[PDB]
């Protein structure tokens, strides 16, 4: 079947260049226009399209920022991105039906144009001297540059909020509605060799 | 380019019917495609030429002559609660609009304020965290350090699979030197009545 | 017992709906499916191939059923016409109707194209056999056939005019695409097609009514009448004749070349000559030229013989088919080549029928026994032309899909333009060359031997 396999996540620095690959299978790549799309925070955009045996047609916004090419010897289409800083989004490579202009097959690859790579800091945010029935405990993760994974020891009432950028690092919070409080700990797992687990004390 | 406008970014429906509308800035001659995208997955073609399915479940139908198009889900299930996009294939520069579904529930917000930990206070920082774990709708969070503050960072999850309610986390980061303004209050304004103010001193 | 002029006129008028509907379908169905019905060109080639193939397959079966039709109180052929026209017009209207279906427009068009082909075969084949029943005198049969031929030509012109001048000037917006990078609606166009269908359907019904009123049956049927039994044996005997087989193959290939231009010339005009508006006039010009070119070649048929006539008539379009894909042909040059093609199309249909009677005389001299000397030949030619023209139109649309044809789409890509140039200037030229080469091996040589065969006709 027609399937398009992309490269993994890329992490350029500020004003570097990132090349995104789209291997094509199941169809003659030279016969179809392979497109590219730009989804930053749930808003699909259209960088450009490339006919693997000839022309490349860009959007007026991406003139000179995107550069599409096709290595027709292989079944590979590439998008090279120029200067960066706000191009952190998810990039797709659809191909249009050879008659309509709509996109039957899609991919998905995410770029992250930031700087730095640090270890997260765990702060056990706790109660302020109050209690009635169930109580809300918490765990703050601040200052990392990857995708973390916050967990609790077998308790499923947790809410881990999406991480947000503050400066150049990511911040995240986790909240648990625990009824009884004999002992509770927040265990974070980070890709860059960080596995700190901190207990939450009273007051 | 032709501007494609999906008016409602969020629509509520449980098990009956959804009518997602797409409005085109120009007469597109019934040429509108529809994409279904679950989070973390690429958009999937549903209906091209504004009426024609592509190996899709029969519940998804579409309608529209020109400049006004609809996609109807007559049997909306748990998978159908995803993000739906409409595309024009009339003009050279293709354009998309963006819309999403969610189930319906009641209401009722909850709030809790948490002061900075001793460990954070040691390392030159102070984050006051306001949690709003369970509510339905849209909400606004105000910080009062005896005065309104505009340095707070906010984050919102999606919708809980079981509770069908949203959450919110508001973080107020203040340095140790500026950590003497009095008492810190977090005020919530949901579709209820009165400010859900939780405070610490 | 002699047929009145009014009765022959009614019989001729009854044969107009087939020509009108066939001309409208052959000239506009490909563009209707691709650009109006918004079908995938893969799905709009299956429809054309299956439609034609089911016309070719259903003309002999319907012929057999007519041959086994008993005598009613209205006739052996009138029940077929009267019971087929109300459904034929319904299916014909529903060919040009674009349904609101989520999946399976192609099934709709397949079902209703095949049903219209079946229910117009059940109108034409009894009609084609009606000439043996309207009168018993051969002169009256020939006069009615001449009226039918003239009305067929005028109907092929009138249907082109009617479909063209109603689906034109209501053009829809074009679906510009990547190549194009750097009020009338589409529903205003589809309704136009429906209106055209309605008009044609009206004509259909009206002509059928005329065919019911002006024509009798006279069931004497020339006392004992032979029935086709040795169909395969007679076909083999006809194919065994030299001149017959040569004429069949040459006429078949020439009519294939000109049925490969019947369908792919609207697309070539729209997307290669930049005539998205005037393409329904250019076609009319060609047809109009044909209407004024049948007499001329007839004079040629007497002026300079038939061998040179068939030699130059089939090849009179070759320079212009080469020129249309090389010269720009802004406005007037296309019309000049259209007039040339309307001379050539008239030649390439009149001349082989003029050749035919010599071949019939030669077969009679060679084979005194008469077993479908003309009927079997005509059925074979009609079947093979319909089948192979369907194969050619299906391959044309499939090649357009493989070339990346854009539905509507203003400018088409270079590959689709190349395929259109090939489908108008390479395949028709190859087919015409093959037909001419087959016509070269013509042992009859017209009056060199045919008149001598006439002497044999005097002897026997
Ligand atoms: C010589 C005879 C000529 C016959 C020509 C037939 C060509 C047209 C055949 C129908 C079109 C087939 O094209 C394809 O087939 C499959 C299988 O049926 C169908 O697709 C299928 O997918 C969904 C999956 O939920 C099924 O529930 C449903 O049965 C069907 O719609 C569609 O119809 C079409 O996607
Ligand atoms: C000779 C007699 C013919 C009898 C029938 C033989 C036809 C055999 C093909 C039948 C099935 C066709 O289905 C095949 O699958 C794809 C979908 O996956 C169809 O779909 C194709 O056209 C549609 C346009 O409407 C596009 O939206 C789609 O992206 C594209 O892949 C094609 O129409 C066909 O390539
Ligand atoms: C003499 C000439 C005049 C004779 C009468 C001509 C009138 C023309 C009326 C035709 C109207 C039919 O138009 C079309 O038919 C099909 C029949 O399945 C119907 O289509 C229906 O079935 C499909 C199946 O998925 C679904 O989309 C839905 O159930 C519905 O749209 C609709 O009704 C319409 O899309
Ligand atoms: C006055 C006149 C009244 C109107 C008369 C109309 C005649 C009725 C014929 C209408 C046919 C409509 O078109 C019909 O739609 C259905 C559903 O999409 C198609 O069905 C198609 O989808 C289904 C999936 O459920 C599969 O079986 C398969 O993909 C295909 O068969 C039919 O193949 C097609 O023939
Ligand atoms: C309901 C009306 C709409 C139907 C659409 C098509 C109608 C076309 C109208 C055609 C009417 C012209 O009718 C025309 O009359 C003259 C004689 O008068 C015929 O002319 C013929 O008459 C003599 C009779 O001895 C023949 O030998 C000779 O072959 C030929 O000259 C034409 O062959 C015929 O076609
Ligand atoms: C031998 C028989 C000779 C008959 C030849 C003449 C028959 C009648 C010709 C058709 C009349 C054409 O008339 C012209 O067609 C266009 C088609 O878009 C029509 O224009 C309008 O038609 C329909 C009618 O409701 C509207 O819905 C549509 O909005 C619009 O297209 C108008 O009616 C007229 O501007
Ligand atoms: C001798 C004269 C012969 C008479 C010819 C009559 C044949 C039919 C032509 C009718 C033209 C009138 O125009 C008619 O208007 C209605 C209302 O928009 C259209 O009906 C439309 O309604 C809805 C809403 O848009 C849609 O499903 C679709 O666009 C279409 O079905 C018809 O598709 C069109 O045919
Ligand atoms: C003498 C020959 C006569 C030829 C002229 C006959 C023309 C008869 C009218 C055909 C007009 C075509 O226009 C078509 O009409 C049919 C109704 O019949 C409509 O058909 C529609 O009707 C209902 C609404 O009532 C819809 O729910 C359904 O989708 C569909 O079946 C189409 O929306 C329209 O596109
Ligand atoms: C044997 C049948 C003979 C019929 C041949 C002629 C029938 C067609 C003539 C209809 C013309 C009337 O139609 C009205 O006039 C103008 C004349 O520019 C037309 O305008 C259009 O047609 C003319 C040709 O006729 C072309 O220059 C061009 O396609 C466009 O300008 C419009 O379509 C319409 O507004
Ligand atoms: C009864 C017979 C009916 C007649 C059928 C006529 C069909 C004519 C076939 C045309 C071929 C269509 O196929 C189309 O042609 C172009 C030719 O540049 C080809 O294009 C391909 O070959 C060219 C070399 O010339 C290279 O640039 C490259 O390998 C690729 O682009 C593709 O294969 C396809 O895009």
């Amino acid at each position: 079947a027609s399937k398009l396999e992309l490269s993994g996540p890329a992490e350029p620095r500020g004003s570097k260049s990132a090349q995104i690959t789209c291997k094509a299978k199941g169809f003659p790549e030279a016969r179809f226009w392979v497109f590219w799309l730009f989804q930053r925070a749930a808003a699909l955009d259209w960088p450009a399209a490339n006919f693997s045996g000839g022309p490349v047609q860009f959007e007026s916004r991406f003139q000179g920022n995107a550069s599409l090419k096709g290595s027709q010897a292989q079944a590979n289409a590439e998008l090279n991105i120029g200067a960066l800083g706000s191009s952190t989004a998810t990039y797709r490579c659809g191909w249009k039906l050879a008659n309509g202009g709509f996109f039957p097959s899609w991919g998905g690859a995410n770029v992250n144009g930031a700087a730095g790579a640090k270890a997260p800091a765990v702060y056990p945010v706790e109660i302020s001297g109050a209690g009635t029935g169930s109580v809300t405990l918490g765990c703050l993760v601040k200052g990392y540059n990857a995708k973390p994974n916050l967990t609790w020891p077998g308790a499923s009432g947790a809410l881990t909020f999406p991480s947000e950028l503050n400066g150049a690092l990511w911040n995240l919070a986790s909240a648990v509605t625990g009824s009884g409080f004999p002992s509770a700990t927040c265990a974070v797992g980070f890709g860059a060799a960080t596995d700190v687990d901190k207990k939450v004390a009273a007051a | 380019a032709l501007d494609i406008n999906s008016p409602e970014a969020e629509k509520n429906a449980k098990g009956a019917r959804a009518r997602i509308t797409c409005n085109a800035g120009n007469q597109v001659g019934s040429a509108v495609a529809w994409f279904n995208q679950r989070p973390g997955d690429p958009a999937s073609l549903l209906t091209y030429w504004a009426a024609t399915e592509k190996g899709v479940a029969g519940k998804q139908s579409a309608q529209g002559a020109s400049t006004k198009f609809s996609m109807s889900s007559a049997g909306p299930e748990a998978p159908s609660l995803s993000s739906y996009w409409c595309l024009l294939f009339e003009k050279g520069a293709f354009s998309f609009g963006g819309s999403k579904l969610n189930p319906r529930e009641g209401a009722g917000p909850q709030a809790s304020i948490l002061p900075p930990s001793a460990d954070l206070n040691t390392s030159g920082g102070a984050a006051v965290v306001c949690f709003l774990p369970n509510w339905y709708g849209n909400i606004t969070v105000q910080w009062k350090t005896e005065a309104p503050q505009s340095q707070a960072n906010m984050s919102w999850p999606g919708q809980a699979g079981a509770n069908a309610a949203y959450a919110m986390a508001a973080v107020l980061a203040i340095t140790k030197g500026d950590y003497g303004p009095g008492s810190f209050t977090c005020n919530a304004s949901n579709r209820g009545t009165g400010p859900f103010a939780m405070s610490l001193n | 017992s002699r047929l009145s002029v009014c009765s022959k006129l009614c019989y001729a008028i009854g044969g107009a709906p087939y020509q009108i509907t066939g001309c409208a379908i052959g000239f506009f169905l490909q563009i209707y499916l691709l650009d109006v019905a918004l079908l995938d060109p893969f799905y709009a080639s299956i429809i054309l191939f299956v439609g034609r193939a089911w016309d070719a397959v259903t003309d002999p079966t319907v012929g057999f059923l007519v041959s086994r039709t008993p005598w009613t109180r209205f006739g052996r052929m009138m029940p077929w016409i009267v019971l087929s026209t109300p459904f034929a017009v319904l299916c014909y209207f529903l060919i040009w109707y674009v349904p609101s279906v989520d999946q399976g427009k192609v099934v709709w068009y397949l079902i209703f194209y095949c049903c219209f082909q079946t229910l117009q075969t059940c109108f034409h084949v009894p009609y084609s056999a009606l000439t043996m029943f309207i009168s018993t005198e051969q002169k009256e049969r020939d006069s009615a056939t001449a009226y039918r031929m003239t009305v067929e030509v005028l109907g092929t012109l009138i249907g082109t005019a009617i479909q063209g001048q109603i689906v034109g000037m209501a053009n829809a917006p074009c679906i510009s695409t990547e190549i194009d990078l750097q009020h009338v609606s589409l529903q205003d166009l589809r309704n136009a097609y429906m209106i055209a269908s309605g008009v044609i359907c009206a004509i259909y019904v009206v002509c059928a009514v005329v065919l019911f009123l002006g024509v009798k049956e006279q069931k004497d049927t020339c006392r004992v009448r032979t029935e086709p039994m040795s169909f395969f044996q007679g076909i083999c005997m006809v194919m065994g004749h030299g001149p017959y087989a040569k004429l069949v193959m040459g006429f078949l290939f020439t009519s294939l070349a000109f049925m490969l231009l019947e369908g792919n010339f609207a697309l070539f005009c729209i997307y290669n000559l930049g005539f998205r508006n005037d393409f329904q006039n250019v076609l009319l010009v060609i047809m109009l030229s044909a209407t004024l070119a049948i007499p001329f070649w007839q004079w040629f048929l007497t002026k300079f013989g038939k061998k040179t006539a068939v030699y130059i008539g089939t090849t009179s379009v070759v320079p212009f088919l080469i020129s249309v894909v090389l010269v720009p042909s802004s406005l007037a040059v296309t019309y000049i080549a259209s007039f040339a093609a309307g001379v050539s199309v008239a030649a390439a249909f009149l001349l082989p029928w003029s050749m035919l009677p010599d071949v019939v005389d030669d077969f009679k001299v060679q084979n005194p026994e008469s077993q479908g000397h003309e009927a079997i030949f005509y059925s074979f030619y009609v079947f093979f032309t319909k089948f192979a023209s369907g194969v050619s139109l299906g391959v044309s649309t499939l090649s357009l899909d493989f070339a990346g044809y854009v539905t509507r789409g203003c400018t088409q890509p270079g590959e689709v333009k190349l395929t259109l140039k090939i489908l108008v200037s390479a395949a028709p030229i190859v087919l015409i060359i093959i037909g001419l080469l087959i016509f070269i091996s013509y042992p009859i040589n017209e009056e060199k031997r045919q008149g001598n065969r006439k002497l044999l006709n005097e002897q026997r």
